[PDB]
């Protein structure tokens, strides 16, 4: 629900040893933090640090240049959603003919 | 009555940065839609990301 | 401290204290960031 | 019916054949990552390897770790798996 965004333009520097590889729901490659981490934004003048320990999905890599107001992590809304699971069936339609 | 407030066309102001957010959103949507055709992602993911 | 005088010798700090037109980031202080990961090196989602 | 019987039937009538299906890295990772779950930590070794192979420098370093030329890796990509018949 809550999306951590970049304070300013610069490089994202974080230690990749504490983060474990994962796959986002949206299919992108990502990193999951099960512990508290401190990311640094090497900007022109100042630096910035933010992260959430229980559930953080980090969508960015180390030494990556990012611009402002870009989604960096997802708090993942670690608080549990109401358990009203509804299962829906979507159908894939063929665009062209063939075997 | 003394102040006579009124709303105009140019008076409606948009957040300075909108051309950037919409542009990066549609760029990400394009990249996804390309990859979908290559087999890197599945429809449910496309639906969700969108 | 009789006749204490405090002033900004550089023009940037003087223009910042007075309020005259001046850049937000001091060009003196500005330092280039070291090269970030190339577009090729990024994951597909972020590639341009 | 049984899986073996079904495959036999297919080979006899429909014409099924397990082709190579050369894939991209982005896809190999997709095929070897969706088997575990979602937003879950990758525990399988091949999944972690496919995740690491998404970087060009990692691949160009792994190809040099084993001592293979630039064309050798591209030739090994199009390799026939499975049991090969005798000459």
């Amino acid at each position: 629900a809550e999306h951590v965004r970049a304070p300013s333009n610069g490089k994202i520097k974080f230690n990749e040893d504490l983060v474990h590889p994962t796959r986002t729901r949206h299919g992108h490659p990502a990193f999951l933090c099960s512990i508290d981490l401190y990311v640094t934004i090497e900007s022109e003048d100042i630096l910035h640090n933010v992260n959430i320990p229980p559930k953080s999905l980090l969508l960015v890599q180390n030494d990556q240049y990012v611009e402002s107001e870009q989604v960096i992590a997802e708090i993942r809304a670690g608080i549990s959603t109401l358990n009203f699971k509804e299962k829906v069936r979507k159908h894939i339609y063929s665009d062209s003919d063939g075997e | 009555t003394a102040t006579s407030i009124s709303l105009g066309i140019d008076d409606l102001l948009t957040i300075p940065s909108k051309g950037w957010l919409v542009q990066d959103a549609e760029q990400q949507s394009l990249i996804l839609e390309k990859h979908h055709h290559y087999g890197n992602v599945h429809a449910v993911e496309k639906l969700r990301q969108s | 401290q009789p006749e204490q005088e405090e002033e900004e010798l550089t023009g940037y700090e003087l223009d910042k204290r007075l309020g005259r037109p001046h850049p937000f980031i001091d060009p003196k202080t500005k330092k280039k960031i070291e090269k970030p990961l190339t577009s090729e090196e990024l994951w597909w989602n972020w590639r341009k | 019916e049984s899986e073996e019987e079904a495959r036999r039937k297919n080979w006899v009538d429909r014409g099924w054949a397990p082709w190579e299906e050369i894939l991209s890295p982005e896809a190999n990772f997709a095929r070897k990552s969706l088997n575990e779950g979602e937003e879950v930590a990758l525990q399988s070794p091949e999944a972690i390897e496919a995740f690491k192979m998404l970087s060009p420098n990692y691949r160009k370093k792994k190809i040099s770790d084993m001592g293979i030329t630039e064309d050798e890796y591209y030739a090994k990509q199009f390799e026939i798996k499975g049991e090969i018949p005798e000459p």
